[PDB]
């Protein structure tokens, strides 16, 4: 065929032709603020690019058709990206939020390959049939890092070297090319960084770097144009094109670029998810971010523990694996303000509160198969879902009750509703038949306790408080926890009620949310942007987790559901043949029960009118 | 050689402690910089190309990281 | 005043002025030769236009209708980043981040003077507060910072340490405010006149730089969206853009009466002020004056410096003062100066010579750089010169015809006084109170110091061993010493004037001398390589002292003592010339005779030069 040169500036990217120069026209793309990092796939005959202002990577074929965001999610300066043809996986590199990630060129099974020791990755190029990839840093002190296509093998393949950008392999000839933006040159080197040569030192600013055949090219922020010259020599230049300012990235479209083989480009190595190549041309099977890989070698298995945190506008989930894996954000649209979360381990479900909305929702994982259980004046205010029975508690800040609802939506009733009291946070303890909410009573708060049918009430504490505004649990520990805004500290006792004691009134500010991980206490700050822990086996001591994280509105934990164990809740399956409420004492004793607005019938399972 | 304010196009241009970084329209001879000194971070690309008062490199031995929001030169 | 509010920008190659509306008209000033604007102020008040040139190394002024273009400040600057302008006492304030000082002078830009020169790195911005005797600058150094001082630039101290590179900024009057810009974490801050109170204004901006405000909004430039926009002052939201598609953008204002309202003492008859009216917080105002000059006992007039030390370079001379409190040394505001060789001083007169080494001549003219004059002009090429101040005449070399060469202040010959086939005379310093001239001879292969009477006759070798290079020579005619350096063998050497009694002064850390001075009782010197001026005691009692250091290209050094009128009258040849057609020689005794130059002989008169 032919080959054109692609360039990209503000909010449009071009191609040049290469045999007659003057041959400038658009790539017919829409919707595109701020385009940066640019890659293709000849194979596909699509294009790739990020989007700095808004945020995505993005893809579309040369005829403009069939645009899509393949990354819209936890992204902040995407100025590094690399298609992989063989494996055909996407790469790129963000300097706001210091990653390096990977994934499928549609998007899915996304993984962070590099983020502990990583200062601000600008520039990427892959090298698929020998496993290797290659990119320049900008912080702390510039540098040129290399490593397997999977992250593994992480080492400085040139240590003294300025700023650089536009890193390009001359695949054929087995060469590193690169502009150096301070010491303002372009230089060369062999693979491993050695056989270091200066190409260009006497031009005024070049910035683009690319290369094809025997020629490079490269863009000149002052002189506003696209120059070419001989590869090895740097003479023989002439000028492509000109009255070209504020260009981003320029790279050559032709079949000669992406070659060669792998063994991810037979069969994606018959691996369940992602095909990542290592070195000497062989590969290895990755897994989607937190996901882990089988025995097999081949197969993925989602993580079943873990921590989710939320924010305003975003859900996170956080794993503690020993490879220190990083917490990620939850692809899930349209998040306006979320005040509190749950999560089904019976059907791996998210459930979160929104507050623009005023309703409850619920989604999986992935961020798909979106569900509003609860909506509208109704303003829930805090959830807990019992897993058994298979509905959600929660409270309602505008008419103060404790509303019920079945996990589809389905309303089961009212089971708290006195006057003078306000129920806020909830916590259900199904496995023992009650329920803990604080009640912010006009004149004196409290920590009560009742059966999850709304009966056997019982103020747990009544002293030392002035706002418990989050609440929290653990059946081992044998412990029941919350946190008080305004005295700044979180206190501890036992489910029963007794031995309260004081875990932490010190370096507190505004402790919004608790929940209980392993054997740690986790809690947000709001205002001090933390995530802190402590040890409730009093070995470790205290530590922060997360620094400057704003906003943060709750924390969840997640245990992996022993579903063994699961099935011996006698109200568990069909509800235990019960109408609405079923709940299950601490004597064994099981039993259905009502909503206010009904009354237990006859045959003690069904609930009917008075 | 080259001293500080000097008219430079490359850093050899310039004396021992000095690089040669773009101030406006020219390039003249600059400090590198020392510890404790603040340095720069450019956040976008493109903030570098658009650049008109150039710093120097940290020193020998330094490393531009965060204050623990400035950045300084600070010890590996 | 009832004209509207309009907004002033500078832009490299033009400065602009549009409205307060979006995508209004954008129409540029009517200016000539300008190359890079960038600083920015006004004048209401004179409807005036002040901005600073950093390609042409300027600051400059003109009417809004373009006419009256002048330069104000010409010397001296590097980078003239910030500048800001005293409506009130009508004082033009800048700072230089190249030479490190903040400046001020009258808006016309006469009785200039340092106000702050001492641990400053890189003052950048500028702003102006004369209601209250306070200015404010952003600096840009290892540790930027923003710092305050009294008008006249006492009391200064840090009002904002935890900041980077600031810009931009500006001051709400109304409402006792303080808005900039950080180029480093590209946020616009605002904070009280006292530093505290600091909030973020926006933070979401990509590349901000420029800053101005008015009533209730804040105008700044961003150089990634090429653009003017403007916020709530307090809030940072109802944002809008007022212009786009503007490339390099460098310092916005808002051109209206309301900006500078306000009053002081020196608004009212200068502050009977001779020279400079400088507000202050605390008492109004204080009085100042040039560069080097004192103020007198009544506290309102000036006096110019009496005694002082000249050193060129080779394209500036510079003069500096003896002070405790080591006072900047300042550029010369000479035109004429192109390619100075040697400076040498008319106390008499008050008047600078100096050897142009390019044109070949040597040029005249006062410490203002007026009264210029060429004196000797063309082969001839002048190599140094040495003034007799009795008989108003300078001795110079001449390094193509090999000859000492006579020349009066006013431009006539006296004529050649040595000449000779192997005689080459270079360095030349002439001691009319003893009747002697001494002069390095650089014979080929064996160079010499000699002395010879100031018509040319008994001449003498004082010194022929020891040396490599004499490159300069100094005497101190109250104690009959002289002083030589020598380049080759870094050395600086003196005796008496008879040549005995040879004592080498300094021998050690020295590469390249040039230039000697005898100032009170210490020997100054220039150092071409190490690029410093330093000074030892002649009488040992102190120690060797650096004096400048980083001063390129030095090429003369030169002190200048205060005239002794009584004292200069006693001299034999101080009016009349002694009764003398040509040179007036001074006897042992006191008495004079009269000689005359190579091509002259005696006469009769004993008084007058004729032909053989
Ligand atoms: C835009 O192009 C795509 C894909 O590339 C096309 O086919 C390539 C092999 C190559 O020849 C390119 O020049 C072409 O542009 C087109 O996708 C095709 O769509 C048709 C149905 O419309 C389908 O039958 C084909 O299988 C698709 N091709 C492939 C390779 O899958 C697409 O049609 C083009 N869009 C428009 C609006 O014309
Ligand atoms: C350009 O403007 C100057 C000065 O500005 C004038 O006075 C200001 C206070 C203000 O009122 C402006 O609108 C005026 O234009 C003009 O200089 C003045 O010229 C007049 C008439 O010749 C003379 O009486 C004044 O003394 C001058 N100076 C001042 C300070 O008023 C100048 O004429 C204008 N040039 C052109 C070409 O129009
Ligand atoms: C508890 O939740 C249920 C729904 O989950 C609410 O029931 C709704 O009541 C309104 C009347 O106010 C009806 O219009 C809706 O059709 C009901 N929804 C469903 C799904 O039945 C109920 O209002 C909530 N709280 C209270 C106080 O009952
Ligand atoms: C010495 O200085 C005088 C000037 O001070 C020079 O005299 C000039 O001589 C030329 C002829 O060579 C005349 O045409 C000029 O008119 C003279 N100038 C003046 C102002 O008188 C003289 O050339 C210098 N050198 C010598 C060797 O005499
Ligand atoms: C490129 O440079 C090399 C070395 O100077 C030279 O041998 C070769 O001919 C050049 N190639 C082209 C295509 O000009
Ligand atoms: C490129 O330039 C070199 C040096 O001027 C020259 O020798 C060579 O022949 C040129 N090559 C081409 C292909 O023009
Ligand atoms: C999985 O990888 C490990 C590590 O190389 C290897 O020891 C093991 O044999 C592999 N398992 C299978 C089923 O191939
Ligand atoms: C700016 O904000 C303040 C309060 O934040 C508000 O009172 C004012 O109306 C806003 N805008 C204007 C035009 O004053
Ligand atoms: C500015 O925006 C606020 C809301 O963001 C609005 O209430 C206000 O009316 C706007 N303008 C003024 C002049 O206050
Ligand atoms: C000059 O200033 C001093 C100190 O303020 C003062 O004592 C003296 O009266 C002043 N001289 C005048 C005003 O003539």
């Amino acid at each position: 065929p032919e080959a054109f040169l692609l360039f990209s500036r503000r909010a449009d990217i071009r191609r040049i032709s290469l045999e007659t120069n003057n041959n400038n026209v658009a790539i017919p793309l829409t919707g595109v603020k701020e385009a940066s990092a640019l890659d293709f796939d000849v194979t596909d005959n699509r294009i790739y690019w990020t989007d700095i202002s808004l945020k995505t990577i993005s893809r579309a074929f040369m005829n403009g058709s069939a645009l899509e965001h393949v990354v819209e999610f936890g992204l902040d300066y995407p100025e590094g990206m690399a298609v992989d043809w063989l494996g055909k996986n996407l790469y790129w590199a963000d300097t706001g939020t210091n990653r390096i990630e990977v994934s499928k060129l549609d998007g899915q099974h996304r993984q962070v390959l590099v983020w502990k020791d990583l200062d601000s990755p600008r520039a990427l190029a892959l090298d698929p049939a020998e496993g290797f990839m290659y990119w320049t840093e900008w912080g702390g002190k510039p540098k040129i890092d290399r490593a397997a296509m999977d992250g593994s093998e992480r080492t400085t393949l040139v240590p003294n070297v300025g700023r650089a950008n536009g890193l390009t392999i001359d695949y054929a000839k087995r060469r590193l090319y690169w502009t150096d933006l301070d010491t303002n040159l372009i230089e060369s080197s062999n693979m491993l960084g050695l056989n270091r040569e200066v190409i260009a030192d006497d031009l005024p600013h070049p910035f683009g770097l690319t290369q094809y055949q025997d020629y490079i090219y490269w863009t000149d922020w002052s002189r506003r144009s696209i120059e070419r010259a001989n590869k090895t020599s740097g003479q023989n230049r002439t000028i492509i094109q000109g009255h070209l300012d504020y260009v981003m990235d320029i790279l050559v479209f032709h079949s000669s670029r992406q070659s060669g083989w792998n063994e991810c480009a037979s069969s994606n190595g018959h691996c369940s998810h992602l095909c990542l190549a290592v070195p000497v041309g062989g590969f290895v099977c990755g897994c989607p971010a937190h996901y882990s890989l089988n025995a097999d070698n081949r197969t993925c298995s989602a993580p079943t523990t873990f921590l989710l945190f939320s924010q305003k506008s975003a859900i996170n989930r956080m794993v503690i694996d020993e490879q220190q894996s990083p917490d990620i954000i939850l692809p899930i649209h349209s998040l306006r303000n979320v005040r509190a979360i749950d999560y089904d381990p019976l059907d791996k479900q998210l459930y979160w509160i929104d507050s623009r909305q005023n309703m409850i929702r619920k989604a999986q994982e992935d961020g798909s198969q979106g569900f509003t259980v609860v909506v509208s004046e109704i303003q829930p205010y805090d959830l807990s879902i019992d897993i058994y029975s298979r509905y959600i508690y929660w409270t309602c800040e505008a008419t103060n009750v404790i509303n019920v609802t079945r996990l589809d939506g389905r309303s089961v009733g009212v089971v708290l509703k006195g006057e003078q009291d306000r129920p806020r946070a909830i916590v259900v303890n199904p496995e023992k038949g009650y329920m803990y909410f604080t009640n912010l009573q006009e004149r004196s708060p409290k920590i009560e306790r009742a059966a999850l049918d709304g009966t056997e009430r019982e103020v747990l504490f009544f002293s030392g408080l002035s706002k418990p505004i989050a609440l929290a649990l653990d059946s081992r520990l044998g412990k029941l926890f919350w946190a008080d805004s305004d005295l700044r500290r979180i206190e501890s006792s036992d489910l029963s009620g007794a031995n309260r004691i004081v875990l932490e009134d010190s370096n507190i500010l505004q402790p919004v949310g608790l929940t209980v991980f392993e054997n740690w206490l986790y809690w947000i700050d709001k205002q001090q942007q933390m995530i802190e822990k402590i040890d409730m086996t009093g070995r470790e001591g205290r530590t922060k987790v997360q620094a400057r994280i704003a906003q943060l509105s709750d924390i969840h934990a997640v245990k992996e559901l022993n579903l063994q164990e699961y099935r011996q809740h006698p109200c568990a399956q069909d509800n235990g043949g019960c109408s609405h409420i079923c709940l299950v004492k601490g004597d064994g004793t099981t039993r259905c029960s009502c909503p206010m607005h009904l009354v237990l019938l006859q045959d003690e399972l069904s609930c009917g009118e008075p | 050689k080259g001293q500080e304010g000097s008219v430079c196009l490359r850093s050899s241009d310039c004396a021992s402690g000095l690089c040669c970084a773009r101030h406006f329209w020219s390039k003249i001879c600059k400090p590198v910089l020392k510890e404790g000194q603040v340095c720069t971070k450019h956040r976008r690309k493109g903030s570098h190309g658009l650049e008109i008062f150039q710093r120097c490199y940290c020193g020998e031995g330094l490393s531009c990281r965060i204050q623990k929001r400035l950045h300084t030169c600070q010890r590996h």
